[PDB]
């Protein structure tokens, strides 16, 4: 299977800071890269498709980027709701496969 | 406006077969992909796996075909079936449409030796 | 639009359909050419009262809704309008959907007939991508 990788496990922010998180694949999957968040005791929201197609409703904040095996996912000015556990999935290759998780949390 | 809600046993023997069933409001069962995803706590997710349309399914090789996945089309909803469930098994289980637009709440199924 | 060869399948590259699902890049180039013959707003009406459309030529009773077709399914979830851009942003969406499906690139007739069982990374041959 695709192995994902995300970087780093955990990422401090303070709020209004700018956010960089990365996710690699174990080999190229073109865009089918997709951006999940996910708060304690709530499923994954998904917040970005296809590597940076935006989702309605979903703040202007939130920015992916990438293609092949390296992506990334931008939150220029975070907010205080914004710490969750952010995963990162791809859909190229059956099994469908998640990265580790990013823990973003305030500092 | 789409909602799902697993339902099923939270709690089960070693052995035994787990059963969980989604049910799905705002949309039609027999117009989409659904999927089931699975989180044992303090840990990742895991994709379990999908059925399409045509009703063709795909399951994770790591669950060595232990899994079943199955629509009951007269009552909008979807099952998953899991085989001989050991401590391994233990985790929230999520269903969501195979586009990730909308995702179950989870159910805790906890196999407890 | 009608796509130059190489345009497009650089597009389609970009799109992620090189090896989506474990379809090279070349079965994608032949499927709408074979389609299509590249042309994005190419529509056919089939027997049945649906219709095809698009580079992909994707049906409007299981997979778009064209508000004309009575069974439409709309697995999509998308107007069949959408697919009739220069922008093959919803055809690629869509296509990948039905590529999910047990069948595979099965699922257009061109490429099954047309594609299936010869040499179709030359589609791509030649491309610089």
């Amino acid at each position: 299977e695709i192995v994902m990788t995300q970087s780093p496990a955990t990422l401090s922010v303070s709020p209004g800071e700018r956010a960089t998180l990365s996710c690699r694949a174990s080999q190229s999957i073109g865009n089918n890269l997709h951006w999940y968040q996910q708060k304690p005791g709530q499923a994954p929201r998904l917040l970005i498709y296809y590597a940076s197609q935006s989702i309605s409703g979903i703040p202007a904040r939130f920015s992916g980027s990438g293609s092949g095996t390296e992506f990334t996912l931008t939150i220029s000015s975070l907010q205080s709701e914004d710490f969750a556990v952010y995963y990162c999935q791809q859909s190229n290759s059956w099994p469908y496969t998640f990265g580790g998780g990013t823990k973003v949390e305030i500092k | 406006q789409v909602q799902l809600q697993e339902s099923g046993p939270g709690l089960m023997k070693p052995s035994e077969t787990l059963s969980l069933t989604c049910s799905v409001s705002g949309d039609s069962i027999r117009s989409d992909y659904w999927s089931w995803i699975r989180q044992p706590p303090g840990k990742g997710l895991e994709y379990i796996g999908y059925v399409s349309y045509s009703g063709s399914t795909y399951y994770n090789p790591s669950l060595k075909s232990r899994v079943t996945i199955s629509v009951d089309t007269s009552k909008n909803r979807f099952s998953l079936k899991l085989n001989s469930v050991t401590a391994a098994d233990t985790a929230v289980y999520y269903c969501a449409r195979w586009d990730g637009d909308y995702w179950g709440q989870g159910i805790l199924v906890t196999v407890s030796s | 639009k009608v796509f130059g060869r190489c345009e497009l399948a650089a597009a389609m590259k970009r799109h992620g359909l090189d090896n989506y699902r474990g379809y090279s890049l070349g079965n994608w180039v032949c499927a709408a050419k074979f389609e299509s013959n590249f042309n994005t707003q190419a529509t056919n009406r089939n027997t049945d009262g649906s219709t095809d459309y698009g580079i992909l030529q994707i049906n409007s009773r299981w997979w778009c809704n064209d508000g004309r077709t009575p069974g439409s399914r709309n697995l999509c979830n998308i107007p069949c309008s959408a697919l009739l851009s220069s922008d093959i942003t919803a055809s690629v969406n869509c296509a990948k959907k039905i590529v999910s499906d047990g069948n595979g690139m099965n699922a257009w007739v061109a490429w099954r007939n047309r594609c299936k069982g010869t040499d179709v990374q030359a589609w791509i041959r030649g491309c610089r991508l």
